[PDB]
């Protein structure tokens, strides 16, 4: 009857067990939302964007930060000040990718809203395994916590460099050092 | 249900497989308020209007025709095309052929059971039996839709940057 996560909660009602990385931790209870086309299968969906999404800026100012970047690409060890190095020498690459990631994304909601309204899609599912890492269940599950954890890690950090790169205008390991 | 194209999306439930080049690619469901006849004319129609474009562009930025007027670019040719009176022939021309589709969408969308883009025009043969039409059919679709995003690919960078054949 008490959430898991926090002892002296109630268990949210619309989080049971089901979803990967669930442990109850709904104080709020934004799980019970049914409004503005908004529920708990729009929530993970968005969870799940949002920890993909972390996970892909964190490892992409890693790599560049310690790696270094790719041959004719600006330098500067500060990731959110090198974009607009970027954008002022290859103004298409940023315009080619912002349409990409539009069309993606409109496809994704149109994807998300379908999949919520005829029930047959997980929330966050794209069929997306090339290399058939996930195909048999009972590591499916083991995959889909080590992805959520992962990602909210994810989340976490690339929030942290975004404040950080704005904030001091340096480097992420350069504000670690 | 799971349309081939995008797996995770729901069948468009207007492109079951009878229709060449099918693959249920329909995300925002324009078939669902339009008819498919239609759309499929439009499709084809674009096709076959920017192969024509794109084979244009290019030739002509290597080969011109004899005349002061045709020495300019395919970008800048457009101006001077229009001046000189060149561009009005084939708009003359065009518009008959497209009065004539009118009639030709209007007979079937309202019946008939002309197939769409089917004018008929095969001097040639190329197409003796249904397997080698549905095959040549998906052979100009996807040539067809190459062909328009080559054509936007050639333009915008052409106006870009002002480069010759290769716009890069
Ligand atoms: C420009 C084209 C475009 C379009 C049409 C969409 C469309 C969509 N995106 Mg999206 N997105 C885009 C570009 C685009 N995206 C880009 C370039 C990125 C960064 C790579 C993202 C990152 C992104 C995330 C992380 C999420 C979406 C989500 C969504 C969906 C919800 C839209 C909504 O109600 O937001 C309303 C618009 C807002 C700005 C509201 C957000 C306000 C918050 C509180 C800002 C918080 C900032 C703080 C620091 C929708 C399908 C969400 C989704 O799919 O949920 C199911 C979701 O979680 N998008
Ligand atoms: C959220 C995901 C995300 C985003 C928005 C970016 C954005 C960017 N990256 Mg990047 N990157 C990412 C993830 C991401 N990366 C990951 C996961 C890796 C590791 C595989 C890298 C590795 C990487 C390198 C090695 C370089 C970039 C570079 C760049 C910049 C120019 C390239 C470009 O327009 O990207 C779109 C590019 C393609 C679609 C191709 C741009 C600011 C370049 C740069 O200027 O860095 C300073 C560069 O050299 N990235
Ligand atoms: C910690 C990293 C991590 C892990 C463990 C997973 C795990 C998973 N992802 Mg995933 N994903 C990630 C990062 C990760 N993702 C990132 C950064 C993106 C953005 C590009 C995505 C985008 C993505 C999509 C679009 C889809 C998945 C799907 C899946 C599931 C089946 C595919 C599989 O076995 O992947 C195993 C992954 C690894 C072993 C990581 C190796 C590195 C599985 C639970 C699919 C799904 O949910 O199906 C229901 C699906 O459609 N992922
Ligand atoms: C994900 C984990 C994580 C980690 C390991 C760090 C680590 C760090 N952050 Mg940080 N941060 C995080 C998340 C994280 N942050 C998040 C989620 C936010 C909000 C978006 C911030 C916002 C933030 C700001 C605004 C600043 C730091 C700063 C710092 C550095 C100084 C630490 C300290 O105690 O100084 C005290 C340190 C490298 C400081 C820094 O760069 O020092 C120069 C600094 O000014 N962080
Ligand atoms: C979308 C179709 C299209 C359009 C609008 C144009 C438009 C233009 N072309 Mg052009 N062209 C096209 C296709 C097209 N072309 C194709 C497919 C070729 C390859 C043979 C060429 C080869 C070509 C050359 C070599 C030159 C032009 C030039 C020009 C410009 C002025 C003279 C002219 O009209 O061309 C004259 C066109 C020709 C001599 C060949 C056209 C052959 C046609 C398109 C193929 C048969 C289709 C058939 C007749 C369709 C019937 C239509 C129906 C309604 C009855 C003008 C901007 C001239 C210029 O100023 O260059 C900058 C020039 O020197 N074009
Ligand atoms: C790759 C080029 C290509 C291909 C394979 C086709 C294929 C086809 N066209 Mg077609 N067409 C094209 C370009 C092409 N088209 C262009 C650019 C135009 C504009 C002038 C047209 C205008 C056109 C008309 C007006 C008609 C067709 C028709 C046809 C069908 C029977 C004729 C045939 O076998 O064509 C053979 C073509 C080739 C072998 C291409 C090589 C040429 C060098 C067939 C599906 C007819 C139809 O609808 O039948 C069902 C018909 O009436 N086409
Ligand atoms: C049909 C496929 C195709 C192919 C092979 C290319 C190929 C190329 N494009 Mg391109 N492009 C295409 C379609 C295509 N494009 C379409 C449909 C658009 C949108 C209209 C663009 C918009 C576009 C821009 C804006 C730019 C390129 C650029 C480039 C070059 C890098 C490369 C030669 C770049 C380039 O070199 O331009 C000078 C560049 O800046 N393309
Ligand atoms: C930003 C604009 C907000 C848009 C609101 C859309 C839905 C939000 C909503 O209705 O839930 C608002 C949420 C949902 O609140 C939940 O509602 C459920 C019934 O609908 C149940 O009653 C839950 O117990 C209750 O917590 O409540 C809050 O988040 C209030 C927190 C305020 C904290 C301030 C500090
Ligand atoms: C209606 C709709 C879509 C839809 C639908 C359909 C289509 C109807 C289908 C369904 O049926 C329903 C629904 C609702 O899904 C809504 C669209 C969504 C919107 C409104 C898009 C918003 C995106 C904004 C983003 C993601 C911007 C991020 C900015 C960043 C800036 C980056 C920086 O580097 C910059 C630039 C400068 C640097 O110095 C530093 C920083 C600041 C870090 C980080 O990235
Ligand atoms: C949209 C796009 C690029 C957009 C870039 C933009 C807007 C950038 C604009 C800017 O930089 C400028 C210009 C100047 C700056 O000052 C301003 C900004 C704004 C920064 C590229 C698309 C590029 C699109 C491309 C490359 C498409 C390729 C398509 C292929 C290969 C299709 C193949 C098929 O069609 C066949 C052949 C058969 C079919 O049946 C099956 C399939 C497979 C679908």
């Amino acid at each position: 009857e008490r959430s898991k996560s926090l002892p002296f909660l109630m268990k949210p009602k619309n989080l049971d067990g089901s979803m990967a990385g669930d442990v109850g931790f709904d104080p709020l209870g934004l799980s019970e939302i049914n409004d503005v086309g908004v529920d708990l299968y729009w929530l993970r969906e968005a969870e799940l964007k949002h920890c993909r999404l972390g996970m892909m800026a964190a490892a992409g100012i890693l790599f560049v930060e310690i790696l270094g970047p790719a041959p004719g690409f600006p330098a500067g060890k500060s990731q959110m000040d090198v974009f607009w190095k970027v954008y002022a020498e290859k103004p298409s690459l940023i315009g080619a990718s912002l349409a990409a990631i539009a069309i993606l994304e409109v496809i994704s909601g149109v994807a998300t809203t379908q999949g919520r309204q005829n029930g047959d899609r997980a929330p966050g599912d794209y069929n997306f395994d090339p290399l058939g890492f996930g195909k048999d269940p009972a590591k499916f599950k083991d995959l889909q916590l080590k992805e959520v954890k992962n990602g909210r890690l994810a989340m976490i950090a690339a929030a942290g460099m975004i404040l950080q790169g704005v904030s001091t205008h340096q480097g992420a390991l350069e504000n670690l050092s | 249900e799971k349309s081939k194209a995008v797996p995770f999306l729901p069948r468009p439930a207007a492109l079951d497989g009878s229709v060449v080049g099918d693959v249920g690619f329909d995300p925002v469901g324009f078939t669902s308020w339009l008819p498919l006849s239609y759309l499929q004319e439009a499709e084809i129609k674009h096709c076959r209007i920017a192969m024509l474009a794109t084979l244009g562009w290019i030739v002509a930025d290597f080969v011109h025709l004899p005349g002061a007027v045709h020495e300019v670019s395919s970008l800048a040719a457009h101006d001077v095309a229009v001046k000189s009176g060149a561009l009005a022939q084939i708009l003359i021309w065009t518009s008959i052929a497209e009065a004539i589709s009118v009639i030709a969408i209007s007979q079937m969308l309202e019946g008939s059971g002309r197939q769409p883009g089917d004018f008929k025009f095969d001097p040639l043969n190329f197409a003796k039996d249904e397997k080698s039409l549905k095959k040549m059919q998906l052979s100009e679709l996807k040539n067809g839709r190459l062909a328009m995003l080559a054509f936007s690919g050639i333009v915008t960078q052409a106006a870009l940057t002002g480069h010759a054949f290769p716009y890069m």
